[PDB]
């Protein structure tokens, strides 16, 4: 998988470019997963000039005029050919009528015998048509316009029509071939291609992982005009504002065109080919492909101090007409004769080129690609972010990214545009009038204010600046299960980036993010001047009241507003409609601000749903082609929370306005509470939802609230699939649920009570995050708690039997509770089924970091498990290698299962190979799209020792695995994983939401052997309470669409499925078995039985029980046994077998995958809400296996390290003697020693070997992941270049990268290493001839580099260690850098520290004599290795290098360092001094 | 409930030091013309509503009242006589041809419409066109008014008049006679202000630290000024806190990134709070925010030598007093924020003339008028020990009675 291009800049056409850009397919074919057989083409493609002369040659009937006359087709047609002559007559008559000539048309020959069977069946009737322009079009571009229309009118004729016919190409200089094959079989299947006559100046080829296994032919890229790598996570948004927005285009090049190409997208088209028809469209609009590029993937602006005026106006200007496409995206665009290449906004693809002495310029995501003379290599670059490679065939040279910018920007006065055009709301002082109602109370009742959520969200916003905490994650039930009435927030879930894009940490990548939101009527966007930007913009979509009525008493003629009341009565259609007859008849009479309010509500009229509100009107605007005049208000008092801003941003709300909390507040501040003011608290409480939401964004990666609001990044769970249509349209239902009269019915209800109340003048405690008698109901209540807790320590089994019926029954928590057996069969007796010594095997104890919990509960859970013969999980905060050995008396505390998480902490080569399972942690239930951040006063000694940090010093643990960008990234860290323990079962853990299928699928591509299902009702130590409640998705839908998607596609038998959240019995345990989970996971049960009370309060350290805390005084009162885990797993075991007897069940490989066996409850169709949901799609048995029967044959036989150097190693590890071997490597050998270091990390451990003894030389390209988890005693040289994810959780050793020896021109101007390099590192040094990419260093750990240059983003986590950089630094350096020291080499200080980021590090200079020899030596060393001039010449003008050095050292560790160092002086030993440095800087 | 009888209370103080006998003072205490209107206006729903409006003209002496339409709920007649008492103030002050006048309605145009405000706006102009006109009184926005309003009264009077009366109404756009530099008026009078007390202190404005309180449009155009000038802005602040830095703010990068509310301050990022923003150490500070702000607490705190009250009463009297105890230069609002009256009045300058200046002969005339009555109150306080406060009452009363005992009213 992967993209590229091979061309010439002088526009000389041959065949030698087409054969070699086959060459970097073939080579790349590698990144992509296996599917179900090897031989089907999972997808590719290949983009290249017109060939005329092999036209010429090959049609010798045809009268081909000039090169840029005429135009060439390309159809992919279907088998049967009445209609095929039926479009071509169709396709000919368009021609006609328009005026241009046909030519005629070519049949293209194919090799089907070449391909696949499913390629075979599934392979169209390729055709192409020849157009001659006419005389009257004296430009190409009128004609390539044309040609366009011609396209867009077919395309809609044949989507009326129903017929299935695709256009590939149709232009005056670009020709595709593509589809289902792979790079070897393109050419036989296209023997156009063989011959000579073949020339182009250009060659560019796309090759696609197809996470399903049904791709199409039409899906493959190349598309019309570019190629796409990556992912977009907000298409929903951009398909609805493009459609908005080309209803009101209006183009004088199209003329009347616009109504024939009103469509512009295709509806069921693909992000790619979505992106490529927009850049299609605004190219021939007027638009310059560059222009066009930069205008929907803009650089980031806001927060952006290193661009210019000129750059910051233009996409100031821009952002006000078309919003950004984000998302992970490498995108390389031509027209014929000029061609681009750009990156996304934060750079998470690989792109690295090469310009040759001979004009020739190779470009693709990989480096190794294709075999070169260093002699002939001029440049070896990269494509940095915001910097676009762009190259003019005509003018034969490559155009500089900053002319083609200050071009583009100076081209209009953008600046002046912008201060002379925006319009200021600056309110009045006077007008303060803190507003109160007086039925204060009413109202929260109203809207379901409680005085938990008060005194539990609102305070502490206040107080902290932040969302609160929690812990314990939901265990209550859904909206729909739940018999009390609950808002129409609860019923949508926010979604979360797992795979195939990752999550962004926006405190750290700030610069990145923008919450700037503009507010009125957009301008013409095709051809837009001044009034465009004559419009509102806020830094922050939350509202104050003075706002709010500034905003409604601007009065200006060309911003008008108009308030709607979205009350109701009884219709709530009839509602909606009026809201929609208000809107259409404002926006004709001229107004651009809707402002939809709840206010003036009694008992008669109660509020529409903001969020329902909101999204009809957004679609209704969206559909009739308004939505871009106006904008949306909101005053609700429904809207407290950072779920309900997001909710509302999300669906289409443009500002908020919370009255009812700004009240609240008031209130408390008016009776003594909160001594904080009015006024601080509002613009406090205002901050703090913003930073929710943006983090909420981050989690699905959306850096930009102009993206999100137009994207719908929310799942309904229970709301009908009717009323998603008809008002959530794209939203993902799968169970249908409710419908509007269900939703008026449930808010009259609350209202009425609400306004009625006539008892008590108190708000209602609240049972959200709490358990309150009377309340909502709660799976871990404290009856079922002490029940438990009392069965595991009698060893009894009525008690356990009688803490399953209540957990079961009683109450309906889970959709499983929904279900009901048969109950008519065959039972069995209990002998006659499987022990439940076997059962147990299929348990696990969960993911728990060993800081999250005390060091005698992860030993007992882990000695339970072991005892049992199960499997324990080591979260993400390492292990003890002490625990790997057995104690005397028998029990073992190791973790069978090792966790890999975005932090690597305790990651090493020891610590992969002392395992059985490796799981790659995606995402969890309570914080699927976050990440973590411990700090220095719960980073206790023997939590910093374990973890390979100081103690006393903040961890950040990364949302994202920065390694992770993509399904092939996946499939790569699997293979090192591989590598590391080939002993071991490699694992990922997901959580479930919609698409988790697909995901699955994918993953099972990518060779994971098996796959977690989490559900959103998983516990945590720390996370957001918002997070815990409205993120994710029960485990029932994911684990039902992930079995019948594997079955679908072929790939259940080569995988295990596992699932975990919320499992409490075994009729739980049963249920999971029969929608198709092999493995079950246990994390909260366990704990409760080893004393938790579910206090919630894990993220305190203040467990009373010594379960969830590091204080040695409160783990004094741990009582936990593993005896009580042992006697829990053996009872529920034993519930599954006398499950399985009444089912008549004999095995779980029998019992799994049938679902027949259930049945709807009569309860569920008693239940007024849940009676309306369709479980038909959890209950479907499609043909195939059932369970997992083949290992999944990863490619650990033919590597280079089997083939070569462990046969030429293995004796020299053994006798612990010296090695020294050398290899020739290409892009192909990805990992190239990681199997070496877990040899000798197995045979010897942490101690490793000595220094210098296995020498590995490689002479060429490297493949991704060199030299990963390399240890003590191996040293690495490579003569080349690599890849990304150099040195890789390397855990000691060393690896040196120098320049070829054919290469004269400068090392430290030349990119020698991929953008990740280091990544978790832990110990060892490293030696880079050459500039690094983006994320070098991210969470070293004591790693000691020496590197000629850096990208952006470096050192971003690190903890420990040390980096030189010789040479330039990216923008955001040392951006969340808690630890470990940086000393950079600049003239240019000033500018070194504004590219720095200034959050927490201190800048110094080289005084120490200790520190300035240890440079010197690590300087010397590198000379030694690497023949490097610059570092001859730093050492030569020592005196003067010491001096330009800058040095930047955070300050808590540069304290801590400090405060220990004194005390060892003083004479403490280190134990005792580490401990009173820690005490008195986190007391 | 005692802003009617602390101006009466001041206007007898600033007549007892000037000298001047008891009836001066019995004429100026409460305006010759009060009218009191119903105005019916018809609602979206079809309903009508009747509405209250007021009209005050405290004196006509020296020339046509000029004053302000505000359109709040808690408008009353006590608030609109001392409101046209201190607009005649601000005349006396500037040494305009004007009078004091003051217009309210009693509204709520949060709730009102679009249409319902223009119908309220023509129904006002009605009821009180018998008393009003470019020769009697020139009304102006206040609070919930703005240049839509001023057009509409403007439409009204000339359907009226049967003929254009531009000058009948300042604050209107630029197309129907309005005149530039509206919106940096009040900016750029304290700025005047700022550079007149520095020279008489002997500050130099190059180099000097300035802090702000505010970045509304006041506020930014305040700080681009003195970032022009060459002095440096160390301190602002906006709705959600303020930022520091002793060396400079980029006040160029700031207002770039500045919104239409004017907000500036980061997310992620820690901000200071305005009770120890104002403690900064600075020369200059410029209170252009919310009211009572300085007090006995903070005034030994505040480290300014120079306070210019942008706002409206950001200052007590215990502060006041302190400040002068510790020889801080305080520089009153009703002087520092007769930018925008200024303003006003050459707008009507250009209707009458119907030639209509530009943006630099708006600032010269502008600089010039705001530097005549900072040095006569300076001078004034000077040769009488007494505060700029005092000495700006003084000066604003002295014309009226004059006019009046000339004219023969007393
Ligand atoms: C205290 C605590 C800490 C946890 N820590 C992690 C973690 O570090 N990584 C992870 O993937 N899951 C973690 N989990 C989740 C569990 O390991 C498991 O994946 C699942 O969510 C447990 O669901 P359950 O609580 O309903 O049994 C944690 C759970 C708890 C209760
Ligand atoms: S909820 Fe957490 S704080 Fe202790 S009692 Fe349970 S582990």
């Amino acid at each position: 998988c992967g993209i590229g291009l091979y061309a010439h800049l002088k526009g000389k056409q041959t065949h030698d470019i087409v054969k070699q850009g086959l060459k970097m397919l073939c080579q790349l074919d590698h990144r992509g997963g296996q599917g179900s057989d090897p031989d089907t083409g999972d997808g590719a493609g290949l983009l290249v000039q017109i060939p005329d002369a092999f036209f010429r040659k090959e049609c010798k009937n045809i009268n081909l005029p000039e090169k840029e006359r005429y135009g060439v087709g390309m159809v992919f047609f279907s088998q049967k050919e009445d209609e095929r002559k039926k479009i071509e007559k169709q396709i000919n008559a368009l021609i006609e009528q328009e005026g241009q000539v046909v030519l005629g048309w070519r049949t293209v020959p194919v090799n089907v015998g070449k391909i696949g069977t499913v390629a075979q069946k599934s392979c169209p009737f390729v055709r192409q048509v020849f157009i001659g322009a006419s005389s009257d079009l004296k430009d190409n571009l009128s004609f390539e316009r044309k040609l366009y229309v011609i396209r867009k009118q077919a395309e809609n004729w044949g989507v009326t029509e129903g017929l299935d016919f695709y256009f590939a190409s149709l232009s005056s200089q670009t020709i595709v071939y593509k589809g289902l094959l792979t790079p070897e079989q393109v050419d036989a299947f296209y023997s156009d291609l063989q011959d000579e006559a073949f020339v182009s100046a250009f060659a560019l080829v796309h090759s696609r992982f197809s996470t399903n296994t049904f791709p199409t032919w039409e899906r493959a890229h190349p598309n019309r005009y570019l190629v796409h790598n990556g992912e977009i996570n907000t298409l929903r948004g951009n398909i609805n504002w493009m459609r908005a927005r080309e209803q009101q285009f209006v183009s004088e090049s199209f003329g009347e065109d616009l109504n024939k190409i009103l469509p512009i997208l295709n509806a069921d088209g693909s992000d790619s080919s979505i992106l490529d028809n927009a850049f299609e469209f605004f190219v021939m609009a007027g638009r310059k492909p560059a222009h066009t590029a930069m205008m929907l993937i803009p650089e980031p602006w806001t927060e952006n101090t290193h661009m210019s005026k000129e750059k910051r106006a233009f996409y100031e200007y821009h952002s006000s007409l078309m919003e950004p496409w984000d998302g992970p995206t490498a995108i390389s665009f031509t027209d014929g004769k000029q061609i681009g290449a750009i990156l996304d906004r934060n750079g998470l693809r690989p792109a690295r080129y090469y310009v040759t002495k001979d004009d020739y310029i190779i470009f693709s995501s990989e480096v190794g690609v294709i075999e070169v003379e260093q002699e002939n290599v001029l440049y070896k670059n990269r494509l940095e972010p915001g910097k676009m490679l762009l190259i003019d065939l005509e003018e034969g040279r490559i155009i500089s990214d900053e002319e083609v910018k200050t071009q583009i920007a100076t081209e209009y006065p953008y600046q002046k545009w912008l201060e002379e055009e925006l319009v200021q709301v600056n309110p009045d002082p006077e007008s303060r009038e803190e507003e109160q109602f007086s039925d204060l109370l009413t109202r929260q009742k109203a809207f379901g204010y409680t005085y938990e959520d008060i005194q539990k969200y609102l305070i502490p916003v206040i107080k902290e600046g932040k969302d609160p905490l929690g812990s314990m994650g939901n265990d209550a039930p859904l909206a729909v299960l739940s018999d009390r009435a609950q808002s129409l927030f609860n019923y949508f879930k926010q979604l979360f980036a797992q795979v195939t894009n990752p999550p962004i940490d926006a405190i750290r990548e700030q610069l990145v993010t923008s919450t700037m939101t503009w507010l009125g009527a957009e301008g013409d966007l095709l051809h837009p001047s001044e009034r465009n930007v004559r419009r509102i913009k806020l830094y922050t979509p939350v509202l104050s009241n003075e706002q709010f009525y500034a905003l409604k008493t601007i009065v200006h003629p060309d911003l008008k507003s108009q308030k709607i009341d979205v009350l109701f009565s009884e219709d709530l259609e009839r509602g909606l409609k009026d809201m929609f007859t208000q809107a259409e008849k404002a926006i004709s009479q001229g107004v651009s601000l809707l402002i939809l309010s709840d206010k003036k509500m009694n008992e008669r009229l109660t509020p529409i749903p903001p969020l329902l509100a909101v999204s009809a009107l957004h679609q209704h605007l969206i559909r009739k082609g308004l939505r871009t005049k106006v904008s949306i208000i909101v005053e609700s008092g429904e809207a407290r929370e950072v779920h309900h801003f997001a909710a509302l941003i999300g669906y289409g709300a443009d500002a908020i306005n919370p009255y009812l909390a700004y009240a609240t507040y008031k209130q408390e501040i008016d009776e003594g509470r909160l001594d904080i003011s009015y006024e601080e608290a509002v613009s406090k409480y205002g901050k703090s939802i913003t930073e929710g939401v943006v983090k909420v964004m981050s989690k699905m990666g959306i850096s930009t609230v102009q993206s999100y609001r137009g994207a719908q990044i929310f799942e309904a769970v229970g709301i009908s699939r009717d009323v998603i249509d008809r008002y959530f349209s794209g939203t993902a239902s799968q169970l249908g649920g409710i419908d509007l009269q269900t939703i008026a019915e449930e808010a009259q209800r609350r209202h009425r009570e609400a306004y009625q109340d006539d008892y008590s003048k108190t708000l209602e405690p609240g049972s959200d995050f709490q358990w309150r008698n009377g309340g909502e109901h709660h799976a871990f209540n404290p009856k079922t708690i002490h029940t438990l807790q009392w069965a595991c320590r009698r060893n009894d089994y009525n008690l356990f039997k009688q803490y399953t019926k209540a957990a079961d029954e009683e109450r309906i928590g889970f959709l499983r509770n929904l279900f009901a057996f048969d109950g008519n069969r065959k039972p069995l007796k209990l002998e006659e089924v499987e022990s439940a010594e076997s059962i147990v095997k299929r348990f696990k104890t969960g993911a728990m970091s060993f800081g999250s919990l005390s060091k005698e509960a992860h030993e007992a859970l882990a000695i339970a498990m072991n005892r049992l013969g199960g499997k324990s999980n080591s979260g993400e905060g390492g292990e003890d290698p002490k625990r790997f050995v057995p104690d005397e008396n028998g029990d073992d505390r190791r973790s069978a299962i090792k966790q890999i998480a975005s932090g690597r902490f305790g990651v090493k080569s020891h610590y992969l190979v002392n395992a059985d399972e490796l799981q790659i942690k995606m995402a969890q239930g309570a914080k699927p799209g976050e990440g973590g951040q411990l700090p220095g006063n719960k980073v206790y000694p023997w939590v910093a020792d374990v973890r390979g940090s100081t103690p006393g010093v903040g961890l950040i643990s990364p949302p994202p695995h920065h390694d992770i960008y993509s399904i092939e990234d996946l499939a790569q860290l699997i293979h090192d994983l591989k590598n590391a323990n080939r002993d071991a079962r490699i694992s990922v853990k997901l959580v479930s939401k919609a698409g988790v299928g697909t995901i699955a699928a994918g993953v099972a591509k990518a060779t994971a052997d098996v796959i977690v299902i989490s559900g959103y009702d998983g516990g945590t130590g720390a996370s957001p309470k918002t997070s815990i409640k409205h993120t994710g998705l029960p485990w029932e839908l994911g684990l039902a669409e992930a079995h019948q998607t594997l079955m679908l596609n072929g790939l259940r038998d080569r995988v295990v499925l596992e699932t975990d959240g919320k499992l409490m019995t075994g009729r739980d345990v049963v249920m999971a078995a029969l929608l198709g989970a092999e493995e079950f996971g246990f994390a909260t049960a366990p704990l409760v039985v080893l004393g938790c009370v579910m206090m919630r309060a894990c993220h305190l350290d203040t467990c009373p029980v010594g379960v969830a805390t590091q204080n040695p005084e409160l783990r004094k009162k741990f009582m936990g046994d593993p005896d009580h885990i042992v006697n829990y797993m053996l009872f529920i075991a034993e519930e599954v077998r006398e499950y399985m007897a009444a089912l008549g069940f004999k095995t779980f490989d029998e019992m799994i995958g049938r679902t027949d066996v259930l049945h709807v409850s009569e309860r569920a169709k008693e239940h007024w809400k849940a009676s309306q949901l369709d479980l038909s799609t959890l209950l479907y048995q499609p043909e195939g296996v059932r369970t997992f029967q083949s290992p999944q044959n990863h490619k650990i036989d033919q590597s280079l390290d089997i083939t070569t150097i462990l046969p030429a190693v293995q004796e020299a590890i053994e006798s612990g003697k010296e090695a020294d071997i050398s290899i020739e490597i290409n892009n192909t050998n990805r990992v190239a020693g990681t199997i070496t270091g877990s040899e000798i990390s197995k045979r010897y451990g942490e101690e490793g070997l000595p220094e210098d003894t296995i020498k590995l030389h490689f002479t060429g390209s490297a493949g991704q992941s060199f030299g990963a988890f390399v240890p003590k005693g191996m040293t690495l040289y490579l003569d080349g270049d690599s890849n990304d994810y150099v040195g890789k959780g390397l855990s000691g050793g060393k690896i040196i990268v120098k320049s070829s020896e054919g290469f004269n021109s400068a090392s430290d101007d030349n990119v020698i290493i991929g953008n990740v390099a280091f990544y978790g590192a832990t110990s060892g040094e490293a030696y880079i001839n050459g500039r690094a990419g983006e994320r070098f260093a991210v969470r070293n750990s004591g790693v000691n580099v020496v590197v000629e240059g850096i990208g952006d983003h470096g050192c971003e986590y690190m903890t420990g260690g040390s980096v030189v950089v010789l040479g330039d630094v990216g923008k955001n350096f040392a951006a969340g850098m808690s630890g470990g020291i940086a000393y950079v080499l600049t003239e240019d200080v000033k500018a070194f520290k504004r590219k720095c980021n200034l959050e927490m590090i201190l800048f110094e200079s080289l005084e120490d004599e200790k520190e300035i020899q240890q440079i010197k030596a690590m300087l010397e060393r590198h000379t030694a290795y690497t023949n490097s001039q610059k570092a001859e010449d730093l050492l030569d003008q020592w005196e003067d290098s010491v001096k330009k050095f800058v040095k930047v050292i955070p300050k808590n560790y540069k304290q801590m360092l400090a405060s220990i160092e004194e005390q060892k002086a003083a004479g403490l030993s280190d134990e005792e001094a580490i401990m009173f440095a820690f005490e008195a800087n986190t007391k | 409930l005692d802003v009617l009888k602390s101006t009466q209370t001041v206007i007898h103080k600033a007549l007892e030091k000037l000298g001047y006998p008891e009836e001066v003072y019995e004429l100026l205490k409460e305006p010759m013309r009060l009218l009191t209107v119903k105005i019916p206006v018809r609602m979206d729903d079809g309903s009508v509503k009747i509405f209250t409006g007021y009209r005050a003209q405290h004196n006509d002496s020296v020339g046509p009242t000029k004053g302000g339409i505000r359109f709040h709920p808690n408008v009353t007649e006590k608030e609109v006589k001392a409101l046209s008492i201190w607009m005649s103030l601000k005349c006396g002050i500037i040494d305009l041809p004007y009078g004091g006048g003051k217009g309210g309605i009693v509204c709520d145009p949060r709730d009102m419409s679009f249409r319902e405000l223009e119908r309220l706006s023509r129904g006002y102009v009605r009821a009180i066109s018998q008393i009003v006109g470019p020769t009697k009184d020139v009304p102006a926005p206040d609070v919930f008014t703005n240049s839509q309003i001023m057009a509409w009264m403007m439409d009204e009077y000339s359907r009226i008049d049967e003929f254009n009366s531009p000058g009948f109404i300042t604050g209107k756009p630029l197309v129907l006679g309005g005149s530039h530099g509206r919106e940096s008026a009040t900016a750029k009078g304290v700025t005047i202000c700022i550079k007149e007390a520095a020279k008489k202190r002997g500050i130099d404005i190059k180099g000097a630290r300035v802090v702000v309180q505010g970045f509304g449009n006041a506020g930014s155009y305040l700080a681009k000024f003195m970032h022009d000038a060459g002095a440096k802005v160390v301190g602002i602040s906006d709705a959600y806190g303020g930022l520091y830095d002793p060396e400079g703010l980029d006040i160029d990068y700031l207002l770039d990134r500045r919104d239409s509310f004017g907000t500036v301050t980061k997310l992620f990022n820690d901000t200071i709070t305005n009770q120890e923003l104002l403690e900064l150490d600075c020369d200059i500070l410029v209170p252009a925010a919310i009211e009572n702000q300085i007090t006995e607490e903070n005034a030994h705190n505040i480290r300014a030598k120079i306070v210019v009250e942008a706002a409206n009463g950001p200052t007590t009297l215990e502060g006041t007093k302190i400040l002068s105890d510790r020889d801080i230069l305080l520089v009153p609002d009703v002087l520092a924020s007769a930018g925008g009256v200024t303003v006003s009045y050459f707008e009507w300058v250009q209707n009458n003339q119907g030639f209509y200046w530009s943006e630099e002969e708006v600032e010269e005339k502008l600089e010039k008028m705001m530097v005549k009555s900072f040095n006569n109150i300076y001078e004034m306080a000077n040769n009488r020990r007494i505060d700029m406060r005092l000495a700006a009452y003084m000066v604003g009363v002295r014309k009226m009675a004059e006019a009046s005992r000339f004219r023969g009213w007393i």
